[PDB]
């Protein structure tokens, strides 16, 4: 397809809306030039969704507790409100960790206040200091809890941060209040940063005036790996075999004690910039510690990252970079051979979060296939900024797509493989579009790093290639 | 590292030498770990009696629930009408959950829209949000009607719906004669199956509360039908199969078996079947109306007795052998319409079955949970089995319910060992489960993580899960079964009876040590 | 000793400590068995390759076979007809094997006569046991045909089966028109499939041989539909269901699923539904006749075209979605009915199953055996999943069936590491998935001894055992399901992707080990 | 029911037959009377079959390969002829035994010669040599080979003894050749015979020069207990804790060496005297072994039977004989206090093969319950000799009893349970009647000794008092 006619595509979907939805819309669509670098002027984002058009994005709340606070492993937290946010977000997210649960690791458990109209009508407050009572005398070895704030809790008007700070100190336990009601912001990245800033304000400065743990030159922090598979795990490996010193994971894998001393390394690693940028800013300017941009999707992003970190220190550790580049240089090579040949000339669409849109496209290059479409839930023009010059030319951009807008943008550009999220997985299956989940990575990982890498390609082969596609019409229609 | 024809993924990738190490050393070095004697020494304490009468003792902390919240009810509930499309009043969050949860169910798109209230509705309210939210959702998705629930924040701030949806009339956004029928559904009171509930009679009154005048029960020589809260495809499949059978004329109202089945045959079907709006309109006119599910439609109860003058017959869910019997001959004294002779065979099978595995099943001990209709019918399933449910346990049951189920088990030998625990979640029952050890568990996926706790005390201690209810998430496919009538009191008999076989052939595996019981011949 | 409240049977009772201590003076008083050291040494030896290849070059030994002997299909085969008493001309203690053998499987009554000849019959032949056992048998339980088949005795000492019922007809020990079809079925020659055919064929020639003069292809407006030797009753029911969907007339010969169903009301049917005299006799009337197990009805068809005149399609066993579709297309070809649209919508409903759980399914490896229609249909829908077939077994297969499978792994990329393998026996088996281990095997009960050696190497050389074929004595009520069609490809897959997740859950329910893959969602 | 009313009972039944099978069933039925103890005046047995009319009796292949043989474990049974017969009967019989099956046992295994057509006419003994050598090289820990021979055999004139003898000398090893060909005899009862003419022959009399096994005067051997369910091992216990040495089981769980250990024993303890009794005769005269018969069905029968071994040794083992009982007195004493008030006064109708249809009369009668009618498949008049002084006056026997026979009793007598075998299962069930197998124990057992009484009471009454018997009527019906 030429510019004029993706720009044609994109005029003839945006008939069938009213018109105000019409003239919002026009400005989340776009045909990208990889030459601009504001891309504000040709994409809006990070704006409210238009009410009933089947939005994919989630809330506040999903992007504090799904996303930031609930991975880290040794704290509780509560989902505070009625029951439904704590149990649709009950163990959805593939977030890994190595613990024991139920005793001293909590991830995957739904604790909330599950409130009833009594607690509508009266506060929350009482039974918030009473559940954290309950909460201690249970699970003994619980290292803090935070206070993840549902719909209600703001509306009502409750005061969860005097709660956290009287039985905070009464209990010697740090309780984290998080103003994340999914009435705020207009997407799951307002989430990212309320969450930001309660790990800010209550739990990064208590090591402040510690000077206890002895520091190297080489200590790291990986910032915004959410162990997805396995995904910190695979990436942590690699960055100590270059012989740094990974002193904490954000938060995949995390614990209190880990976010704590990050303060202490000498540099962040920042994968997610959507969700952890702002606490790496606040660290540079509070700690000066520098954090740098990276990318571990596919081998040629993760031998850049490999090379740009290394050159961040000294010789031995861009020594010891080439020794792990060497290394692993026949596996991925070898899994080029194997699955490249079966991908080579494939197109996929991608709709994600707000990183993985731009962030996977360069290890789909290095298996042979052309990302023709990609799209944020909830990205910024900060994170386009950094999308147009890694897509070609002439592709489709669209920011909080709607279901209707996906699904034609689809019949029309007819990929051959589509990455994105649960709902709109069976969508495109009934159509015959072989989809991959670019959330959960359908229930596979790791996709990070050299070991990643030939999962990816694998999935990738397994479901574009599959005997099921050539099926769908019956030999008698 | 990855050898490239035998990928290994996160398991067992893992567990290679390096990255175990690399994983010690992440503990020993940053984690602050408790001791392992120490976690050891915790763990060995949640199982104890001490420890459960601490976790009954709980007033404000729940965890791990068993419930959902009501608007996930009401979707469930306007999926099942023809073209509609389910619309949430309030934030869009909540609707992200509800087609995830159920998207990973049933396997199938979930189609349902928000109209994003934000922090701006919450100081003004969310009038505007339903005016443009109902527009853009008729032009774009096209639906024939508009089934409008709410989240909790329109609930706490107080929206009124009907004035909001009647200005959007009065205003054009949408045109007079559209149906747009409404609910309240606030998360905080009941749970998923009150939203159903609520959801249903708010359909129900949009058709008919107004046109009563010219309506005449038996006029239309149907049964109504309503099904509740369900989530087995099956369950709306084998009452449609009986009814059938019989030559009985009825009206399925909500009735969503063929929109979460479309064929993959190339086209996406946002719509497909469901109750038709004709069907709601004309349902005064039956003979009477059965419920299905009576312990949570206690409110459209209210309305059909009430409104429609039907004499709703006290009916308990058409589960296991009994109450399958009393479903039809209520069913057959309504319409005049006698039971087939296909009925009666496929009942004398299902007795078949259960005097072929009888030895097995007697005396089996299970703990189980769900929503209160299923629980009680698979508690009377099980009494008729002779098994004796021991933990019985339902987080959103009421005491006039528990009553009823604890006369149920009074009638019986098999219930001496019964408990019935309502608003109790399911961390009180992985108590339960250690202190008083069951066979089995019969519950939704959420077990699976009692399963674990259990064997990490020790393997005789384990107690494994049979995957009966709602949601199913770590297997394919299950939710095409059947648990209603004989044809469902078949499958979940032949479940249990091979489950049990199935774990004896695990514990008689051990050659020299346990496999003279590995019998070939069951 | 026993505790009275909690009686132990065999298992876990001889783990009592007193019996352990006197199980071990047992062995070390008087059992002179081998070391310990000794055993492991050669239990590790028949794991190994070397082993293997001693294994294959057996001439003249057999261990655990995969098939039984011929009266047993004509017996199954007799069953299947209208007021029809299996008759075994020969031994009684196969008769008392047969009926033992399917009780087991069926979990039914099975009834089934011999004549009881004994030693004197070896120098004297049996025409004395056959004339007095007709008459018996006739006069006792009063069937309206008697289906005479043979043990190997009577076949050695050579009984001319026509001459003794001739010549009991003619002596008035029956009656000259009760029918009496009969085969010769030698034990020593293929294997059960054989004897089903013999029978059929002999039952198809009885009633249609000699009154050809007036018969007229087509004039019924029928097809003819022929099972072959078949346990699942799901898979009578399903073609049924299909061919009364579509609207097609058939006849169905040879069928038993309503006397291996019969209800348990309080009465014992000896004799229910089954196929008439007057369709066998009206068959050649039919438009053709479809073999539904072409692989062991070639005397069926060897009839049914040189003497019926039918154009017997060249159609596979209707498993999987391309043979399911093939079926109904020739049907449809020969009947003039078109495929109804709910039929297409079942098939798009099968598709989307494929679609829902291919990336569970991919690339897994499987051993299997069986017969061999159902051997190759199991390959072919694999195949169509994305699953490696690896070790193929059909003992009672031959050359030209092995090169038929050959052609159609050689058709797809799946089948790039599968060997098919006949006459070979379940020991054979068992050194292939020590040496080129696959994931999962499926088999029938016999399977459950090659799962129990693999996990005594280890837990990581354990294969676990699927349970679809023929016989299943160790599960309850497996023999009410399906294979065939769009509802058994759908069972099929939800079976294997759901045992793929089960064994995933065990290698991962290990905590702080390898939970972290223990997902809710899959 | 009087002995009027069972007579005419017998008469109206009879009326189906034709005349000579009428003639000839009349002889296999009667009506008790506790007084007789010449049998054979009040009913024949052991006799033919009469054609047609569906008997339960197996072969004597059955009672030889399935019965005697097959559960010796250390052995390799080759089923030979064709494929049906071993696979019948492989793993039905619940034989239990100790072992690495595969390895150094052999019971649920299925080894056969699988006849062809080109074997039956050239004959199979030159397969047979050739198996053996596979046997050996395959199975390398067998100490010992049995030829099962199946109907073809001996008619076509194989010489399977020579095989035995040449291929026996050659590999130094055991094979024993077993004429037990399902055409001879009438039922499996002959098979008992050649079997234990087979041992008699080829195994038993080989440590006859060797005295290097240390003897005791306690020293017995279970004769005729092949351990269904482990009845063998619930009854060893009771005879070791009451002093004794038992050296051998025959043969269920039983080593070829302990067999050929037996002619070492002071006393042989005969359980199953059909099927055993004949190497207990052939014991007795060669090397002067008494023998006696006893019973371990139910407390009152186990205790007399305690109490009757012990009073054939010394002072001490009686006293150890009366502190077993004492040990065991509160054990059934509580299966007594909780099952007789669930099964007093309840009828039972059993029909099993040619010891139990008379040894487990005391065990139902120690739970209150009353034998109405009882019968062999193959039993001799010594056998029934035994039984009628067991059985109430006036109950209803039967010797080889017919399909049709069996249901018009049950018809007209209507039992509370009955007790059979598979082939019976599954008919009375239909007819709502309570059944348990009395063969394999319905997958659950043991029975013999104390352990077994509760397990056998726990079954009685769950499938008798079972919820599922009250529901075979429709409610509209
Ligand atoms: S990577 Fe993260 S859960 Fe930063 S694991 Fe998750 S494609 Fe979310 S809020 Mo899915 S930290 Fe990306 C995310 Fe955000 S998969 Fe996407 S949408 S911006
Ligand atoms: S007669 Fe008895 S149940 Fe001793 S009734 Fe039964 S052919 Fe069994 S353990 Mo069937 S006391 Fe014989 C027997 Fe043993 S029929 Fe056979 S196998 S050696
Ligand atoms: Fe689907
Ligand atoms: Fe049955």
């Amino acid at each position: 397809m030429s510019r004029e006619e993706v720009e044609s595509l994109i005029q003839e979907v945006l008939e069938v809306y009213p018109e105000k939805a019409r003239k919002d819309r026009n400005k989340h669509l776009a045909v990208n030039d990889p030459a601009v670098t504001q891309s504000k002027k040709a994409i809006i984002s990070n704006k409210k969704s238009q009410p009933g058009l089947m939005t994919i994005r989630g809330c506040a709340y999903a992007g504090s507790k799904g996303v930031v606070w609930g991975p880290i492993k040794d704290m509780i937290h509560i989902s505070h409100g009625p029951v439904g946010c704590g149990q649709y977000s009950r163990a959805g997210r593939r977030n890994y960790y190595i613990g024991t649960t139920g005793v001293n690791a909590f991830v995957t458990m739904n604790f909330t206040s599950d409130f009833q109209e009594k607690d509508i009508v009266f506060g929350g407050d009482k039974k918030l200091a009473k559940l954290i009572d309950e909460v201690e005398t249970l699970f003994p070895l619980n290292k803090g809890i935070s206070v993840q704030s549902e719909c209600p809790i703001g509306c009502i008007g409750d005061d969860i941060e005097s709660v956290s700070k009287v039985k905070g100190a009464e209990l010697s336990k740090t309780i984290v209040p998080v103003r994340c009601e999914g009435f705020r912001g207009v997407s799951q990245s307002l989430g990212h940063h309320i969450a930001n800033d309660a790990v800010r304000d209550w739990v990064l400065g208590k090591r402040d005036e510690d000077t206890t743990f002895a520091s190297t030159p080489y200590d790291v922090a990986i910032i915004g790996d959410y162990n997805i598979g396995g995904d910190a795990w695979s990436s942590r490996i690699l960055l100590e075999e270059m012989g740094l010193r990974c002193v904490a994971q954000w938060s995949g894998d995390g614990s209190i004690s880990e976010i704590e001393l990050t303060p202490k390394v000498k540099l962040n690693l920042v994968h997610c910039y959507r969700s952890m940028n702002y606490i790496s800013r606040h660290m540079e300017e509070k700690y000066g510690i520098p954090w740098m941009e990276y990318n571990f999707f596919g081998p040629t992003k993760t031998i850049e990252s490999l090379r740009a970190i290394a050159a961040k220190f000294d010789e031995s550790i861009q020594k010891k970079c080439e020794e792990v580049i060497a290394k692993y240089k026949p596996e991925w090579e070898a899994v080029v051979a194997k699955y490249r040949p079966r991908l080579e000339g494939k197109r996929v669409m991608l709709y994600i979060g707000g990183l993985r849109p731009r962030h996977v496209i360069g290890a789909y290059e290095d298996l042979g296939m052309e990302v023709v479409g990609t799209g944020y839930e909830f990205a910024h023009n900060d994170d386009y900024d950094r999308t147009m010059k890694e897509m070609g030319d002439s592709t489709l951009l669209y920011d909080d797509v709607t279901g209707y807008e996906f699904e034609e943008f689809v019949k029309r550009i007819k990929p051959d493989l589509i990455g994105s999220g649960i709902k709109e997985k069976f969508i495109f299956q009934k159509m015959g579009i072989p989809f991959r989940q670019m959330h959960s990575w359908d229930y596979s990982g790791p996709y990070h790093g050299f070991d990643g890498f030939a999962i990816f390609a694998r999935d990738m082969d397994m479901t574009l290639n599959n005997p099921c596609w050539k099926k769908l019409q019956a030999p008698w229609e | 590292s990855q050898q490239v024809d035998k990928i290994k993924a996160s398991y067992p990738l893992f567990l290679d030498q390096d990255y175990k190490d690399m994983l010690a050393k992440k503990r020993d070095g940053f984690e602050e770990k408790y001791p392992q004697d120490k976690i050891d020494e915790v763990f060995q304490w949640t199982t104890t009696k001490e420890y459960q009468e601490l976790n009954f003792q709980r007033e404000a902390l729940t965890v791990n629930p068993a419930k959902a919240c009501q608007p996930l009810g009401a979707v469930l509930c306007a999926l099942g009408f023809e073209k509609t499309m389910p619309y949430v009043h309030g934030s869009q969050g909540c609707v992200a959950y509800f087609r995830s949860y159920f998207n990973r169910h049933f396997r199938e798109p979930v189609s349902c829209v928000s109209d994003s209230m934000t922090e701006d509705a919450a100081v003004f309210g969310g009038q505007q949000n339903m005016k443009d939210g109902l527009q853009n959702c008729k032009a774009t998705y096209k639906p024939d009607m508009i089934a409008v629930s709410t989240t909790c924040m329109a609930e706490v701030i107080g929206d009124d719906l009907n004035a909001f949806i009647n200005n959007s009339k009065k205003e054009g956004f949408i045109p007079d004669e559209f149906p747009v029928p409404f609910a309240h559904t606030p998360s905080f009171v009941g749970s998923h199956v009150t939203g159903w509930d609520n959801m249903f009679e708010g359909i129900a009154r949009y058709f008919t509360l107004k046109s009563m005048d010219d309506k005449v029960v038996g006029s239309n020589k149907k049964i109504n039908i309503v099904p509740g809260f369900e989530t087995y495809l099956g369950n709306f499949r084998v009452i449609k199969r009986m009814l059938s059978e019989m030559g009985v004329g009825y009206s399925l109202l909500s009735d969503p078996e063929e929109v979460l089945d479309t064929p993959a045959d190339g086209q996406f079907r946002m719509y497909a079947g469901g109750t038709t709006q004709e069907e709601m309109k004309d349902a005064p006119n039956a003979l009477n109306t059965v419920l299905l599910q009576p312990w949570h439609l206690e409110k459209t109860k209210k309305f059909v007795e009430g409104t429609w003058k039907h004499e709703v017959p006290k009916l308990n869910i058409p589960m296991g052998l009994d109450w399958t019997d009393e479903f039809l001959m209520k069913v057959s004294e309504i319409s005049g319409q006698p039971i087939p002779a296909s009925l009666t065979k496929e009942r004398g099978r299902l007795v078949d079955m259960m005097t072929d595995s009888h030895t097995w099943l007697h005396g089996k001990r299970f703990a189980l949970w769900g929503d209160p209709d299923f629980v009680m019918g698979l508690v009377k399933f099980l009494l008729e089995l002779g098994c004796e449910p021991v933990h019985i346990l339902c987080h959103n049951g009421n005491k006039r319910w528990k009553k009823a189920v604890d006369a149920i088990l009074a009638a019986s030998p098999y219930g001496k060992n019964a408990t019935v625990y309502i608003g109790k979640d399911l961390w009180h029952l992985r108590s339960l489960v250690f202190t008083d050890k069951p066979d089995f568990m019969i519950g939704n996926s959420y077990g699976k993580f009692i399963q674990r706790d259990t064997l990490h005390k020790g393997k005789e201690f384990e107690v494994p899960l049979i995957r009966i209810g709602f949601p199913i998430f770590d297997r394919h496919h299950l939710h095409r079964s059947t648990t209603l009538g004989y044809e469902g009191a078949m499958q979940i008999l032949t479940t249990l009876v091979n489950s049990i076989l199935e774990r004896l052939d695990e514990e008689t595996r051990g050659m020299q040590a346990t496999d003279y019981n590995h019998d070939l011949v069951r």
